[PDB]
């Protein structure tokens, strides 16, 4: 690890996390085809757990979970992720430009 | 009617087509599986570190472990591949010696 | 012989119903052959159009009376009545109106449109089955059609029956008859008027009166639920609601998902 | 085709209305914005208020 | 063997002398082959027989 | 009939005169186009190959195969004429025509 | 469905019969809405409409 820390200078960080969750996506699929409940609830938790991280991996959490998991995950709940991504965002926009 | 050995055989095929040097430790994984299913009981007693092991190595998902080591294979084999094609390679030890 | 045709009891008669494989249907225009014994049945399908030829090996055709006309024999529907000339009638004896084709559950009667997706069993007023020492003993739904006739009631599910002619009936136990039905199944074959099924031990919940075993067909028919257990059915059948619909599910998406990590560690790096 | 609802019995036929709503994106190209927006007002609603 | 047992859906042959224990096992999902090598069959009866 | 039925065994013969190497991945792939749509439709869950492997094969209707074969064989075929014009021939014995 | 206002169809026994929307615009004929559904019917030249 502290050779790890030597190179890649500030954005180990960054790296680590980013190769962490690629692996656990990576085994869930690769756990996919006997056990089909995990499609939905493991993308419920990885929602719920995304809080819990910078911006800066955060961003690139939400871009491989939508490249990943989106084309075998049910409409709604795609819709309910992207509502509950961009209700910060939303609401900002009505405070500053239809609000009263 | 149901194929899923045919599946699985197939599947196994493939991952012995894709031979690594790492093929040897998953067979070593499904081969202890089988003997720990087999016999277990007999040679299991007090040492709660010894049944952790026990069970760690019985719940093992085997049959859903080689779909994930043949991907893995995939990208290595076609980096290897590129790198013969583009770039060389110096050192005689190589098994290119074929061609 | 050669069937003749006949005009008694003609002002009595509503319509008239097709018996197929000894089982009554209804009758659609498409049908080309039957075995007639009525005139005015000419007159009946004439005036929608069919026409039709008349042989020994279609189905009989029956009219509907308003009328009690003939006698009960057993294993054979509606009544039959012998001509003056010795042939032979049948008709469809009826209490109310509201009667189209009625068949017999162990318990109840109930209409029904198709006998092969209804929840019928026996389709005659009595039967007549082998008791334990191989002599044949009568079966009626109402005990005083026939003397020494047993009521259909006292029949009990997940018993072996036998009938005279070696036929075997089998019925699972149910706990709600009517547009709705729940039933409960064993891991041996059940058999009804001339189908034999298999099917696992289960419970099973179905939105209409249709015939329900726990089977994959069934399963996969809808409006059909099943279960191995009263919790497990609540976990089947709220499982699609969070799975897709098919197979579509194909895991080749991982290589583009693996493209953006190596290239996001090869540009950090770089 | 849009516009064309069937089933097999009239409750078959309302229950299977809902069919494209469990399907995986990528099914409609021009009503895709009503079906997002039937569910997005419910989940909105459902979640913030209650 | 000598001794009076509980009965259960798993076994498959018996020795039957009471025809009703016919129609008790059936509803109890299990089928059985008559030898009479089996273990026998006893009813319960309040009144004294016997 | 003849205009609806005549040109597919036309395109299907003059396939056979740009053969190649991967002819029989076509010959194949025909086979199985055949196979699943009197048969099939079963073999339940479980597994990915399989499925891949039914995916792929019903992917396209037969003509659209043929076709882009010989699409891809034209090309082949071009490029080769290209090369076989500007670099020359093994066989200089016969003078071909570039002597 | 229909291709023209007044057609013409064949009888139970082939004899030709003329049949129209309307009855007062061709003497002898008979009105479509007279016609049941679910039943086969034939023409001239042996055409089905059902």
């Amino acid at each position: 690890f502290m050779r790890f820390r030597r190179a890649f200078g500030e954005y180990s960080h960054v790296v680590a996390f980013n190769t962490l969750l690629f692996l656990m996506s990576f085994t869930v699929l690769c756990l996919t085809p006997v056990y089909s409940f995990l499609p939905g609830v493991y993308s419920v938790i990885y929602l719920y757990l995304t809080f819990y991280l910078t911006n800066d991996v955060s961003f690139l959490a939400h871009i491989q979970w939508m490249v990943m998991f989106t084309p075998l995950v049910p409409f709604w709940i795609t819709i309910a992720y992207i509502i509950c991504i961009s209700t910060k965002h939303f609401y900002w926009f009505f405070s500053n430009y239809l609000k009263r | 009617w149901d194929l899923t050995a045919f599946g699985l055989v197939a599947e196994w095929f493939l991952a012995y087509i894709l031979f690594t040097r790492f093929f040897y430790v998953l067979g070593l994984a499904a081969i202890m599986q089988l003997f720990f299913s087999y016999f277990a009981v007999h040679f299991i007693s007090n040492s709660w570190l010894m049944w952790l092991i026990i069970n760690l190595v019985q719940m093992a998902p085997i049959s859903a472990m080689v779909r994930m080591y043949i991907f893995f294979a995939s990208f290595y084999y076609v980096w290897k591949s590129y790198v013969h094609v583009v770039d060389g390679c110096n050192s005689s030890t190589c098994m290119m010696c074929y061609k | 012989h050669v069937m003749s045709k006949h005009t008694d009891f003609s002002s009595e008669i509503i319509g008239y119903k097709a018996i197929d494989g000894g089982v009554t249907r209804d009758i659609a225009s498409t049908d080309t052959c039957f075995a007639n014994k009525h005139a005015d049945f000419d007159t009946w399908f004439s005036q929608r159009g069919g026409s039709y030829t008349n042989d020994k090996a279609c189905p009989l055709i029956a009219a509907v009376i308003t009328r009690e006309v003939g006698f009960v024999v057993p294993g054979l529907p509606g009544t039959i009545l012998r001509t003056t000339n010795g042939d032979f009638l049948h008709f469809l004896p009826r209490v109310f109106s509201a009667v189209g084709n009625i068949c017999y559950t162990p318990s109840k009667l109930i209409e029904y449109t198709d006998f092969a997706t209804s929840a019928c069993v026996l389709a005659a007023e009595c039967t007549i089955f082998k008791d334990a020492s191989g002599k044949p003993v009568p079966y009626c739904y109402d005990t005083n059609v026939l003397e020494g006739s047993v009521a259909y009631e006292s029949l009990r599910p997940d018993t072996r029956y036998v009938l005279m002619d070696g036929s075997i009936i089998q019925f699972p136990n149910t706990y709600l008859e009517g547009s709705v039905r729940v039933v409960t199944t064993f891991d041996s074959e059940y058999c009804r008027h001339g189908t034999c099924e298999r099917s696992e031990a289960g419970v099973c919940v179905s939105t209409s009166g249709r015939w329900v075993l726990n089977n994959d067909y069934y399963r996969s028919l809808p409006g059909v639920f099943c279960g191995v257990d009263a919790v497990n059915l609540l976990t089947n059948m709220f499982t699609p609601l969070i799975q897709p619909i098919g197979a579509l599910d194909i895991s080749a998406s991982i290589v583009a998902g693996g493209i953006v990590a190596i290239v996001v560690t090869c540009l950090a790096y770089y």
